[PDB]
């Protein structure tokens, strides 16, 4: 079990952890979180008390550094730090568990919600997405466009997602035009998997990190990405078997997940509607579909 | 954008831009089977795709062999239209292709964009206004070609005959908008009032007849009235 220590804590803020979140007071004695587990990305996220606009936060896997948050007054913000002296970071985290300083990540052990909704995310994707190679961690915010969005301004901040775009000469075979609008298997399978992602575990963690920079950072690009990824399966008639029974597991645990205060912004009915009523893939997501009708009936 | 009343001006500008009207694209009549059953049985159809400036009218003949053996017809057919048009712009001149295209129908919008998708320079535009390019079958010479059709084929006609040697394309669009808009609402009582007079022809290389200036006036008012009558014989007025 790994640990994200903290300097300090100089203003008052709202912490995430992956799903989990708790209240610091400006100048509380605080110094962390502990007992991340090993094995899975994690995101720790912040939204000031004085100023909710501007959710960030930082993509991180504690296999690959020694890593640790303080805030800096001059760019106003809690950020993220890699140590690279090995034992004078594990002296100073000791120190702070023996003064009890840190949360404890709170993982109850029935729960495999965090695994669920990170399956196939990997660090490796996330830090081509977000490029800032000079870091092994990744920072993200509510403000942050796609490379898609920016098409339709600062490149460097950019969420370079793949673009998908279902009325482009990418997507649309010359002379299987009718073809290939109504039927977006060769897209998907050809153009995205064979092509791009190379196999299916990649596009779903990229479909997995785009919902999760929507429902933590309400990333609207993100949103737009998400989606999209989902239409694109749902819109091809040819999808092999074992992607559809994942991407119903996938949907669930994210339906499941969302905030219900945020169902109105974070899903977008056309979307939800088609996927789960007019598509191909219409009698595939038995979970999701059975957890979007008892949860969210009135987007139905 | 959408094109409407209050953009209607823009027909008649100097770049060049072509209405497309699928409405008689897939025909049909519907019947009964010895069986007591319903079907349905395909005719010949045409693709109305016009220049409002000019009058040039590129009437594309959907032939029946085109349907056979194919399902869900009438969703075919708006990717039909759509593919023939994206022909025809192939096949004309840079200097001749259109800058925007106007749908009549909403439905035509995606098609035709997918079709278009090597020429992203080319509008493709939807109407609000509620044109009768459907009537276009009313026109005796247009609806002789394409029932007698027997494979695919092109026919190119100007729809305003010589009218723009003496009129502007603003008020030849307005002509023919009314005469269709009359064979629409009343066809047997529109082709009296063009006809009534025998003295009056249709030139050999023309589709509507050889009125002066003064009998145009006299016509297009008996239009007027019979598309008001029609309105007033319909809701009682
Ligand atoms: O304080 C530092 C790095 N530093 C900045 C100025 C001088 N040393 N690092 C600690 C070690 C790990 C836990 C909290 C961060």
């Amino acid at each position: 079990m790994n640990t994200v220590p903290f300097t300090s804590a100089p203003i008052e803020v709202t912490i995430g952890i992956d799903q989990y979140s708790f209240n610091v007071k400006e100048n509380q004695p605080f110094h962390g979180i502990k007992d991340i587990p090993i094995g899975h990305v994690h995101v720790i996220h912040f939204q000031h008390a004085d100023n909710s606009s501007m959710r960030y936060g930082y993509w991180f896997d504690c296999r690959m550094g020694n890593f640790y948050i303080q805030y800096d007054p001059k760019d106003g913000l809690y950020k993220m730090m890699e140590e690279r002296d090995g034992a004078k970071f594990e002296n100073i985290v000791h120190n702070f568990k023996e003064r009890q300083m840190m949360v404890s990540y709170p993982k109850i052990d029935e729960d495999d919600t965090w695994y669920n909704l990170t399956e196939f995310v990997q660090m490796d994707k996330i830090r081509k997405i977000v490029r800032k190679d000079e870091n092994q961690f990744s920072y993200v915010d509510s403000s942050m466009t796609t490379v898609q969005e920016n098409e339709l301004s600062d490149p460097a901040h950019s969420l370079n997602y793949t673009v998908i775009n279902f009325k482009s000469r990418e997507a649309i075979r010359p002379g299987h035009e009718m073809e290939d609008f109504l039927d977006k298997s060769y897209y998907l399978n050809t153009v995205m998997l064979q092509g791009i992602f190379k196999n299916s575990s990649n596009y779903f963690g990229e479909l997995q990190f785009a919902f999760l920079n929507a429902m933590f950072f309400g990333n609207y690009g993100s949103s737009l990405q998400w989606h999209a990824m989902i239409e694109l399966i749902c819109s091809s008639a040819t999808v092999p078997k074992h992607m559809l029974d994942k991407l119903d597991e996938i949907l669930y645990y994210q339906i499941k997940t969302l905030p219900e205060q945020y169902s109105d912004i974070l899903l977008n009915e056309r979307v939800w509607n088609i996927c789960l009523y007019s598509s191909f893939q219409k009698n595939s997501l038995h979970n999701t579909e059975k957890i979007m009708e008892n949860k969210y009936p009135e987007l139905l | 954008g959408a094109m409407n009343s209050s953009n209607y001006a823009e027909l008649f500008n100097n770049d060049i831009k072509l209405f497309v009207d699928d409405t008689n694209v897939y025909r049909v009549t519907v019947h009964k089977t010895f069986e007591g059953n319903v079907a349905t049985k395909a005719i010949n159809g045409c693709i109305f795709t016009l220049n409002p400036k000019t009058g040039h009218l590129f009437l594309k003949i959907i032939h029946t062999s085109v349907w056979a053996g194919q399902k869900r017809l009438s969703q075919l057919a708006k990717w039909k239209t759509a593919e023939e048009v994206s022909a025809l712009v192939r096949s004309l001149p840079k200097e001749e292709q259109p800058k925007q295209i106007i749908v009549t129908r909403k439905a035509m919008l995606d098609p035709l964009e997918v079709h278009m998708l090597d020429f992203p320079n080319i509008a493709i535009r939807p109407t609000e206004l509620r044109l009768p390019f459907s009537a276009a079958m009313s026109i005796d010479k247009l609806s002789d070609v394409v029932m007698k059709a027997t494979e695919p084929q092109m026919v190119l006609f100007n729809i305003y005959d010589d009218w723009l040697d003496r009129i502007s394309s603003y008020t030849a669009f307005s002509r023919l908008t009314l005469l269709l808009r009359a064979l629409k609402t009343n066809e047997e009582s529109a082709k009296m009032i063009l006809l009534s007079d025998p003295t009056i022809t249709i030139k050999s290389y023309h589709l509507w007849p050889s009125f002066t200036d003064e009998q145009w006036i006299t016509i297009e008012s008996q239009m007027r009235d019979l598309i008001l009558t029609e309105y007033g014989r319909k809701y009682n007025v």
